[PDB]
């Protein structure tokens, strides 16, 4: 994939935004496509925008910060209460970053997508059953979340859990 | 299938349909034609073809239907002919779709874990296919044949 | 997504059988029409732009109220996502309307849309009132041969 | 012997003109059909063995008194004749297809033919059921059209028969 | 090129050549005489095209020209028909290719950017390239001019 | 990566300079010659496992040390990756097949490999004397018209 | 050759050649580029296409092969490949002199009795030349696998 | 090795071995005279266990030594008895090991496309596997065949 490809599929799936609507990293891009940094530094990098916390912090629960961060660097949603009662504590005592730092240094992360493929969904049983605790709870909260991807949903965290 | 994927190739970089594509979208349609020739004939000699290649497969490797065969009987021969018009209807679709996403979804993607469990050999279903492949070319032109051999050639790939 | 093509391969192999003299006679229809519908198609992508400026044109001079403060579309950032809004719909309409079937409006258009507007609070009878507005710029531009995707759209917000 | 070629040209010699438009359109009718003719024509010359063998077996299991002892088909020579008699009729059958004409089939098999297997005792209703299952057959190797060109004549002889 | 996109679509998933993209190989291999013609036809006449389209494009908005435009001047009116060539050989760039990369590559990104520092009118740059295409048309045939106008088109609506 | 149209275009950029009667002369020698190298294409592709399997026989018929205890293709993983390696080479010279043009090998396959080989511990020269066994085994059914790709990707190896 | 037919022909009514004979030469004449290819492929690959045969006809019959068979053996199997690459040769043969005759009068006049005496089965014969057949046809294209598949045919049916 | 996978373990928390850890690897250093047992048995009767597992997959699957068959000549009969003592050998590393990543990065990993890429029949080198379960069962106790019979089994389960 080309370097602008990698750019507008990072935007859509950190930021859910075309690079256009965005202040765009400019030294993160420049960076990446000089290729000294992979493209889950740029992703780390979205992660730690402003703009990340802004979309999806400052106006939400922590229970749907958890969600939006396992949606956007996982592609995938928290399967049980002690994954995402877990996730809200790292990002009630460490901060957003360090919770997103976990997410990306996660054997998961590693497995899935590595350090140079954008991370996307994938509807297969296979994706959950080794890696989550409540792999049937993981596959339907994850195709419950593609089947209505446009949406933010409010329907409360623990409730689906 | 060949306008599915320039759709999707347009909708990677949000913008419209290049001249590239539109042009792969013509020809296709263009092609239609010769498509529709072919699949028809490749269908209506259905059991033509797929009794041509089960007893030039069953020749060429008897230890199919030999006993402990895989094919042995009527009924597992019967099974193994109806995999053989199975991939006969697949190849129309590739060769009616103008690419190979019919065959893939339905007959390809989980076939080698499912003839594994099943202990098919898989290289007897090459044999079939290659056959099928022969007897389609015989009841085509030469360019007719050219095209249906891709999409058996596809399949033959796939398979092994 | 599919295309016609793909959606008569997938109605023949739900019975499992190969195709019949209708199928073919189908699918040559399909091929036959495939000319005017890339001219339209080309068409639209010509100027899409103008399309857009005068169908948010006519959307917006039906429901002023919408512009005004207070309103749904009152906002660099909301007048920017409605007629983002708008050109996601003529360009999926664009792209339907080349692969003569609507399942590619279902997997990126519609794929919670109707949800999304509801949590936000847009319009939908405005949404829809600026499709058909859309609509009715398409029709004509080209001609009807793009009406019933449109109406797709309309009826995935309704 | 008469093809389609000569049977034009015979109607107009006859009629003595020359070819007017309707001929021109038998000619590149018969010519148009040719190369399916000779593909036919080739496919069984190179499969007629096998065309007998499975007729034959097809109509001595449909007629099994026909090779027991007090059939007609009952020695080695009267099957040797019986599965030769099929020869002909497909190597027959293959020349009025590549001349797209029955007339040989008049002149070289139907002539007499009735009255030689009557004056034998040759059953003739178990040799039509032996040239259907001819017809079968190579239908079964040359493909539609070719197997509907190839029936016109194996119908022929069967009428010609019965 | 056409072969590019093509090969590009292999190599990402990792396998051979489809029969689609196959056949757009052999499609684009089948129009390149009639590619080559219209390139040569568009190469030959370049001085007039770009002469009439600015010339067009001066006349239906005379503010670019006027004191206090952006072309104002000889040096600025230098470099306007300057683009209005560069953007001309880029049309015959991707009608030879057969795609839109080589317009992309070397003319369209970063256009955008360049032409917002420099205050260069968009929809100015889209009535010269508008003019350029009418120019373009004027002296080809009608399934020349549709494939010259497929890629002035896509040069308007990237502009765009 | 390049093709041969895209190179030239290259060149005449580099130059500024619409296209003279040379580099039309070029062009169409690149179209003339397509169907050839399609066909040699396509016979490589569905002939992929049989190449694989004899130019494997080949090169450890030639050089056995490397399937013996110690040998770099001595184990189920290294034998794998051996053959994955001429998998590699094979489809990649049938990339360059079809454009015309090595830039793709360059890019996609020699870019960093010798620098990789020598960090692995693969011997250099016996993947090459197995790339020149495909050659002959390529050579063996479509012709010469693959030869010069396959030497590429040899030269960069050496 | 075609030809020497026409010319026999010729003789036997004690004329010149007519208008269809030399339309007969003429045709020859015209084919002989094509001929001499299809030769020159099935010569130079004469080995590989014998070692197939011969391979296949053991697997589809071992036990031609096996202690009691016909070809059992160091000597026996050679000189069956040796006829295998005897009637390839024929065949190319009859490719180059349009006809049949050269095959007839080498190989064909006296085989049934020599097989019949030697207790040579015919069909393993059959099934050796029609595996070589395909092995030829793997190395033509379309049209020279369809030119030579007419002399391997007319080889079987002789056989048969 | 056990105490590879208890390390690894320990490791991967970044942390001294848990009381389970430790009493995993005091377990296995328990078992060391046991595994020394069973491995010097089935290494000294490595021969002997190769020979009849060969034996018995080839009257089980006379397909494989048949002409046409995966292991049919010397040389690839040979190469089958070869691999059998590879696996024999891998099983005797598993055993003394007490963990089966000997057995996977020697000899299973990879082994699915290679056995692909070569048609060997899968089916075939695990009825040759159980023989030499069977064989090693004879030669061993009941507690050393079972012991040895988990890492036989394990190799069975890979191969499927
Ligand atoms: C570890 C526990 C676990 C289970 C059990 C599980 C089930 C499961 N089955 C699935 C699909 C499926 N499952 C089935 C099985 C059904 N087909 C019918 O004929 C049978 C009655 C029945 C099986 C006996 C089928 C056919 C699909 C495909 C559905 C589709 O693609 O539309 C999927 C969707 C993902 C995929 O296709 O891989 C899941 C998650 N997932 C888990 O994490
Ligand atoms: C490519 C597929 C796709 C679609 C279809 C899509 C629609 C879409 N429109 C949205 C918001 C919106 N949509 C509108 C448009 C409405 N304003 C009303 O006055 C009009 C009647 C009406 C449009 C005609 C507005 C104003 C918003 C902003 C809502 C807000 O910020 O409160 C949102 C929420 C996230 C965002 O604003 O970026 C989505 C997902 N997005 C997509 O990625
Ligand atoms: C009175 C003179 C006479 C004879 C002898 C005769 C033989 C004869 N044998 C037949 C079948 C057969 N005959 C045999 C005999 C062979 N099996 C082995 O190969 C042996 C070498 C050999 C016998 C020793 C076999 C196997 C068949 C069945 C062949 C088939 O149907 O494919 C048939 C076909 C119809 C039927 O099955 O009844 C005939 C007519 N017919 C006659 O009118
Ligand atoms: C150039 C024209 C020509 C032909 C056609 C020809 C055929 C031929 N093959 C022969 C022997 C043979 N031919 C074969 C071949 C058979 N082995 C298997 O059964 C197969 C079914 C089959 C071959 C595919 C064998 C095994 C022999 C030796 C038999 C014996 O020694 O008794 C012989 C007897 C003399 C000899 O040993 O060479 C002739 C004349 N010779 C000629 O000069
Ligand atoms: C130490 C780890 C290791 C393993 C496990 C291994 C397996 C192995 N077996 C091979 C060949 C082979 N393997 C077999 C054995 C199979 N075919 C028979 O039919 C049986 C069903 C079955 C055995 C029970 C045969 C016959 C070949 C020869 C194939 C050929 O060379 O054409 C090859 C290809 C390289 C070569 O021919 O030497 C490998 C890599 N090699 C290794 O270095």
């Amino acid at each position: 994939a080309s370097v602008d490809q990698i750019l507008r599929a990072s935007y859509r799936q950190i930021l859910e935004k075309e690079p256009q609507e965005l202040q765009r990293l400019s030294v993160a891009e420049s960076q990446l496509r000089n290729g000294e940094i992979s493209v889950k530094e740029f992703i780390r990098a979205l992660g730690y925008s402003e703009i990340y916390a802004k979309f999806f912090l400052a106006r939400w629960y922590n229970g749907k910060v958890a969600e939006f961060n396992f949606k956007h660097f996982l592609g995938r949603q928290p399967a049980s209460a002690t994954e995402l009662g877990s996730h809200i504590t790292l990002i009630g005592t460490k901060g957003l970053k360090v919770a997103i730092d976990t997410l990306l240094a996660s054997q998961e992360y590693q497995d899935n997508f590595g350090d140079d493929t954008v991370p996307y969904y994938r509807l297969q049983a296979e994706r959950y059953v080794g890696t989550t605790d409540a792999p049937s709870r993981a596959y339907v909260l994850a195709r419950s979340r593609v089947q209505t991807a446009l949406n933010k949903p409010t329907v409360p965290s623990y409730s689906l859990v | 299938s060949a306008i599915t994927k320039a759709i999707l190739n347009a909708d990677a970089e949000a913008r419209y349909l290049s001249p590239g594509e539109i042009d792969v979208v013509r020809g296709y349609l263009a092609s239609g034609e010769r498509r529709v020739r072919v699949a028809r004939v490749l269908s209506d000699n259905a059991l033509r073809i797929v009794r041509g290649a089960g007893d030039t497969m069953f020749q060429k490797r008897p230890d199919l239907v030999a006993p402990g065969g895989n094919a042995y009987g009527e009924v597992r021969t019967a099974k193994c002919l109806r995999d053989l018009d199975y991939f006969l209807r697949l190849v129309t679709y590739g060769v009616l779709a103008g690419d190979t996403s019919p065959i893939d979804e339905i007959g390809l993607i989980g076939i080698k874990e499912t003839y594994s469990l099943l202990e098919v050999p898989v290289p007897g279903v090459i044999d079939g296919i290659k056959a099928a492949k022969q007897q389609a070319a015989a009841l085509l032109s030469s360019e007719d044949a050219a095209e249906a051999s891709f999409y058996f050639d596809y399949v033959i790939s796939a398979m092994s | 997504m599919l295309d016609a093509v793909t959606k008569i391969i997938n109605r023949t192999d739900a019975e499992g059988r190969y195709f019949a003299s209708k199928d073919f006679d189908e699918v040559t229809r399909f091929f036959a029409t495939g000319e005017a519908r890339l001219r339209a198609a080309s068409t639209i992508s010509a100027n899409a732009a103008s399309i857009l400026r005068e169908s948010a044109a006519a959307l917006f001079t039906e429901q002023p109220d919408l512009l005004r403060p207070g309103g749904n579309a009152y906002t660099s950032r909301r007048y920017a996502a409605c007629v983002r809004d708008m050109e996601y719909f003529l360009r999926y309409a664009t792209y339907a309307l080349v692969a003569g079937d609507t399942s590619v409006i279902d997997e990126r258009v519609l794929n919670g849309l109707k949800e999304t507007y509801m949590s936000l609070g847009v319009p939908i009878p405005s949404t829809v009132a600026g499709v058909t507005a859309m609509k009715g710029v398409v029709a004509s531009m080209i001609g009807s041969e793009a009406n019933v995707y449109f109406d797709h759209i309309a009826k995935g917000l309704s | 012997m008469q093809d389609a070629i000569t049977s034009v040209i015979n109607t107009y010699d006859v009629q003595g003109k020359y070819f007017d438009t309707s001929a021109f359109d038998k000619l590149k009718a018969y010519y148009a059909t040719g190369e399916l003719r000779v593909r036919a024509a080739g496919t069984i010359s190179a499969n007629a063995a096998t065309i007998i063998k499975e007729a034959s077996a097809k109509l001595f299991s449909n007629q099994p008194d026909l090779v027991r002892p007090g059939g007609n088909a009952y020695t080695t020579r009267r099957y040797a004749a019986c599965v030769r008699d099929m020869d002909y009729f497909l190597r027959y059958a293959t020349y009025a297809m590549l001349a797209g004409d029955t007339s040989i089939l008049d002149e070289r098999v139907l002539n007499g033919l009735k009255e030689t297997y009557n004056s034998l005792g040759v059953p003739i209703s178990s040799t039509v059921q032996g040239i259907q299952a001819m017809k079968e057959v190579t239908g079964s190797l040359v493909g539609s059209g070719a197997a509907k060109e190839m029936g016109v004549y194996f119908d022929y002889l069967s009428s010609g028969l019965s």
